[PDB]
């Protein structure tokens, strides 16, 4: 630590104690259901650009591998999750959203983004969780007569909020001047039909979207991964799973007043206090394992190797990852005595160290003020010195320190 | 605003105003010594237990080893300002078992060993009055353990690596050497801090700290009771100004509140994101791939690294200004506890006579007894007398009339005194000397040498 | 007993050594050397790197000065607490307690010294004390006699004045003794007679 | 004569001086201006800068 072969007489910090996991308990709710994504996932079409659909999934053992064996998709191009890491995490609700689109449309349909589909047809939320999945379905919308079943919006008064649909085939008049079953006379039908042919360009090709946009909610979790379930431990430190939410601590059971729709208890530094337990109803409260740091107690090397360990913090009967009991933690290697001496090395309150004669050894001690004096004093006497001496101390004081220079541009860069 | 009374004082080239009657005062000084010792972990703040985590953080350089040393600098100094502060004294001097020292009632300052921890009633008040946080120097990870009602902002502070150090000497050993400091200042005077402890009965020592002052000895041994009285007074209206109003330790206060709400600054800046996408590093390294994880997890090191500096370099300025302020209170036990200070407005507003110190939590308290004259009187002065063609000027003391006779007294009490060649001198003639009035001057030569 | 100067060395040194050593860090880059970052990529990813490279070099060199700046302000302190010392103990005497050595003040000599001042305080301190019997005031014809400089003491049989810090006993006489009052007021008069020359 | 005070004076000018000029620095961005970055891009890469 010290970066040397030699070390001095004193108290030094060298690195910090932990008391490792011992198990690892996955808690995790148990459901037979199986979600519905190979019932609903393949169809021989979808719906209209403006009018979507929406499927519920909920309450089931999710699968995710079923991607690759049905659609033949480029990417899963996925924000904010992994698609390897769904195994895993147990989510709140799956929303599958399945239509159809245009070529110049995979990029325009993301968050933060603007266009003309965006503005009416599908919008997404900036901050959301679960991702878009697209591929080519050229030939999959390629009749030979054309595609104009699928509709398209390009007008409206005003905006139109995320995860919304339209359906609606009313007229828009851009002016004061109304219609009311003509078009033509400054106002068109909003709603517009699809160019989609077999020999087309290749920059409006016909694709498909499904989508599997997950959210991250404190509501009570239904869909989950495949996992199994472990019994309960107290009183350990172990890693737990409750639900998703990782960590590390001891699970004492809790004296709290939880109400029937508080599950998760918070923390000031947003880390997590109580859980509910995914399996029962029953709260038990997390504390994290014992920690602190270590100090070494050392002479110097030129005098003795003999060194002492303080564990800082600690009522050591949980010490390992003489023996004594310490305000400032306890020490281990040295005696204590019942002696009084000048302090040497500084350990805690009121306790320190030194290296003594009385075969050698480390020796901890309370340290003394002074001598015990108590000087005659009665309202009649006094006392009076007769001789004395001259004596010349020393008294030390720094003034200066060196001065020095730095450019920037020879330091961060260097011509 | 207003900036106080209005005053007109009536001056005159002949006229002079001399107390006649003084009061004793006790005031009372806080001053701050040492702060909270404190020790931070990187690992477990910016990381905790996170390989990961810890694997960024290594790119970082050497940071963190010189955030370590500068929070161990801090707290070496601060059982350093207090080892200045108190230890000055050699040996433990301890009262004798007669509590007679001339009338004065010292029994509010000295301790009592009815109670385990030996401190006097001044100091349990000073004790009580300072609420303290109870912060982590108390071992506490038992009753961390134990969920007791609802978490503990204490145990909230050490589950994220902040740990505090308890200090080197206890409150037991600073109460020890303040009774230690008390008996040498009762029995020995300032004998004590200049050698050897020396005994001298009370009223001849206040004698000496009256003729520090300018004042003769006989105004105290002519008025002992009523400065004792005086004194005994004081010390009551101590006692009951601290058991009635409670602002006036605000300065430790501060002290303890300044730390508390340091330390909860840095546990609530744990929550933030930086620009994440969550602040717990478990979430996303279960939710995201190999790279973008390593993203979010470089930028709350970044920004977890930024609060940690900003901590310490508010500790270090902290500290710098504690230890300017351990520097003045030792120069004050120093000058106004072991000696009497000549210095104007140290120790205490008024002449000094004698300081006590009482240990608080985080400081020290001083009682510094003065003197401060009361009761003053109009009379017509002059600078010097002729007398046979000779300009006499008075040797310690000055010329006053009463209207009809002329006298010399001392400056800062009324003892009116015949003016006779022995309390004055002679220098030149009548005729240099502007304002010289014509009296004349006793000779006791003459009676005697005529009988 | 020089380890104050030493410190002041130490710290200087090792502040620069971390300076230096702050320079072989990637701060979250592909190279902590820069030339190699200009001759393995192309414009823009060398530009990020440059970036990274420069966020964590300022951020130490801002560190480096800001505890460069507390130093200071602390070694400013310190000068000036020696620059009053030099003026108050070296030219002169100082009546003031713990200032200028422990004991009564005589002398001080500065000594210059690397980064620093040392001065040699000389100074007196009593040693062999003894005990003796005192009184206030001494009761003579109805009169009581207080000392002008110095104290009453007594051997068991005979009183004399003597100075505070030196045994230095004298026959009590009205040259040294002034006259205030009666014996009727003050506690612990005692009764002696009073030498007339 | 009075060069304490006037120093006194002139730290306080010179460090709201350059703590104004310091808004006109990219620090490594497209613009100093920030109605420029919000009307110039879309809404991440404005968040990036
Ligand atoms: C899940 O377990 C609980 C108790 O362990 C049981 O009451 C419940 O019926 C189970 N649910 C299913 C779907 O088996
Ligand atoms: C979808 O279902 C139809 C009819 O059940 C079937 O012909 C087709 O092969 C299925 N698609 C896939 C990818 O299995
Ligand atoms: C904690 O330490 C104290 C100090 O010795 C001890 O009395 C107490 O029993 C300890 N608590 C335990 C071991 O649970
Ligand atoms: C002075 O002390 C003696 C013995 O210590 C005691 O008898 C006497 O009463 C004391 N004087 C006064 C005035 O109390
Ligand atoms: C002294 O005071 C009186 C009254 O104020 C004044 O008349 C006189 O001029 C003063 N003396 C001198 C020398 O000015
Ligand atoms: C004053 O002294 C007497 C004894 O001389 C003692 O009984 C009394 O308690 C003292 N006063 C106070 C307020 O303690
Ligand atoms: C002294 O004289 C002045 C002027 O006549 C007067 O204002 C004051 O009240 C008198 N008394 C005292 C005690 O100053
Ligand atoms: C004081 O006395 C001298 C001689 O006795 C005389 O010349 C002088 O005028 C007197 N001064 C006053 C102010 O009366
Ligand atoms: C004075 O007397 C006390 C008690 O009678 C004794 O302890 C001490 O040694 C004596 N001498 C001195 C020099 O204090
Ligand atoms: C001192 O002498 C006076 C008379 O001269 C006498 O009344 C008094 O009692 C004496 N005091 C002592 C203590 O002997």
């Amino acid at each position: 630590t010290l970066k040397s072969f030699t070390v001095e007489k004193g108290i030094y910090q060298t690195s910090n104690f932990r008391v490792q996991p011992t198990e690892s308990i996955v808690r995790f709710p148990n459901i037979t259901n199986l979600c519905p994504f190979h019932e609903v996932f393949n169809a021989t079409t979808f719906a209209s650009v403006y009018a979507w659909n929406r499927k519920r999934i909920s309450n089931c053992v999710a699968d995710y591998s079923v991607i690759y064996n049905f659609a033949p998709f480029f990417a899963f191009k996925c924000y904010g999750v992994s698609p390897t890491k769904l195994n895993d995490l147990c989510f709140t609700n799956v929303y599958a959203d399945s239509f159809v689109i245009r070529g110049n449309e995979v990029s325009q349909i993301a968050p933060g983004q603007t266009g003309n589909i965006a503005d009416y047809n599908y919008k997404l939320p900036d901050d959301f969780t679960g991702c878009v999945i697209a591929w080519n379905s050229n030939k999959l919308d390629s009749k030979p007569s054309g595609n104009y079943n699928y509709l398209y919006r390009l007008f409206r008064k005003s905006k139109l909020k995320p995860f919304e649909r339209d359906i609606s085939t009313e007229i828009y008049q851009a002016g004061n001047k109304p219609c009311n079953g003509v078009a033509g006379p400054n106002c068109y039908s909003p709603l517009q039909s699809y160019g989609f042919r077999p020999t087309y360009g290749v920059g409006h090709q016909p694709y498909r979207v499904v989508v599997l946009s997950f959210e991250l909610l404190h509501a009570p979790a239904t869909v989950c991964g495949p996992k199994k379930s472990t019994n309960l431990v107290k009183n350990k430190c172990v890693n737990f799973n409750f639900n998703g939410l990782t960590g590390t601590g001891v699970l004492t059971e809790s004296n709290k007043k939880f109400l029937p729709f508080q599950q998760f208890g918070r923390d000031i530094a947003d880390t997590t206090d109580a859980v509910r337990d995914p399996q029962t109803l029953e709260i038990l409260d997390i504390t994290p394992c014992s920690f602190g740091g270590v100090s070494v107690i050392t002479p110097g090397t030129n005098t003795s190797n003999q060194v002492a360990v303080l564990y800082q913090g600690v009522n050591c009967t949980e010490v390992p990852v003489n023996v004594f009991q310490t305000r400032a933690g306890c020490l281990i290697g040295a005696e204590y005595v019942n002696n009084s001496y000048e302090c040497d090395i500084p350990i805690g309150a009121g306790i320190c160290a030194s290296y003594q004669t009385q075969s050698q050894s480390i020796i901890a001690y309370t340290m003394s003020l002074g001598a015990e004096n108590s000087v005659a004093y009665s309202n009649n006497s006094i006392a009076i010195p007769t001789n004395f001496t001259i004596s010349v101390t020393t008294e030390i004081l720094p003034v200066s320190m060196t001065k020095t220079s730095v450019d920037c541009t020879m330091y961060i860069c260097g011509d | 605003m207003s900036l106080g009374a209005e005053n007109s004082v009536a001056y005159s080239n002949n006229s002079i105003a001399i107390p006649t009657n003084f009061t004793i005062s006790v005031t009372t000084e806080i001053l701050p010594v040492s702060m909270t010792k404190t020790s931070v972990d990187c690992t477990m703040y910016i990381c905790g237990d996170s390989t990961e985590c810890s694997n960024l953080l290594l790119q970082y350089g050497s940071f963190c080893t010189q955030l370590k040393r500068a929070l161990t600098g801090i707290a070496v100094e601060q059982d350093k300002n207090t080892q200045e502060v108190f230890a000055q004294v050699k040996q433990i001097y301890k009262t004798p078992p007669i509590k007679y020292f001339g009338g004065f009632n010292f029994s509010q300052i000295l301790p009592d060993p009815s109670k385990p921890s030996k401190r006097s009633f001044i100091e349990d008040l000073l004790f009580n009055k300072v609420t303290l946080a109870d912060a982590g120097f108390i071992k506490q990870y038992g009753d961390c353990l134990g969920d007791i009602a609802a978490r503990d902002l204490i145990c909230a502070q050490k589950f994220n690596g902040l740990t505090v150090l308890p200090p080197l000497l206890t409150d037991e050993m600073i109460a020890q050497y303040t009774s230690a400091l008390l008996a040498g200042t009762i029995t020995s005077g300032w004998t004590f801090g200049a050698g050897a402890a020396l005994q001298i009965p009370f009223a001849m020592q206040m004698a000496y700290r009256f003729n520090g002052i300018g004042v003769t000895q006989n105004v105290l041994y002519e008025n002992q009771k009523l400065i004792a009285n005086q004194f005994n007074s004081a010390i009551g209206k101590i006692q009951d100004s601290l058991s009635s109003t409670a602002s006036a330790l605000g300065k430790l206060q501060d002290v303890v509140n300044h730390n508390a709400q340091a330390l909860n600054t840095l546990v609530k800046q744990l929550s933030s994101k930086f620009g994440a996408i969550s602040s717990v590093l478990n979430d996303i390294l279960s939710r995201l791939d190999k790279v973008e994880a390593e993203v979010q997890i470089d930028r709350l090191i970044t920004g977890r690294l930024q609060s940690l500096q900003t901590y310490v370099t508010q500790q270090l300025i902290r500290a710098a200004e504690i230890r300017a302020s351990a520097n003045l209170a030792a120069t004050k036990m120093s000058e106004c506890v072991l000696g009497q200070s000549k210095r104007v407005d140290f120790c205490g507003k008024g002449y000094h006579l004698m300081s006590f110190p009482q240990s608080a939590p985080h400081g020290v308290v001083f009682l510094h007894v003065t003197y401060v004259p009361a009761q003053e009187k109009n009379f017509t002065t002059a600078p010097a007398i002729c007398h046979d063609g000779k300009a006499h000027f008075p040797r310690e003391g000055v010329f006053v009339s009463n209207g009809t006779h002329w006298f010399v007294t001392q400056r800062n009490f009324y003892e009116p005194q015949i003016i006779t060649t022995d309390n004055t001198f002679v220098s030149g003639n009548c005729d240099v000397v502007i304002g010289i009035v014509n009296n004349t001057v006793y000779d006791p030569l003459q009676p005697e040498l005529d009988s």
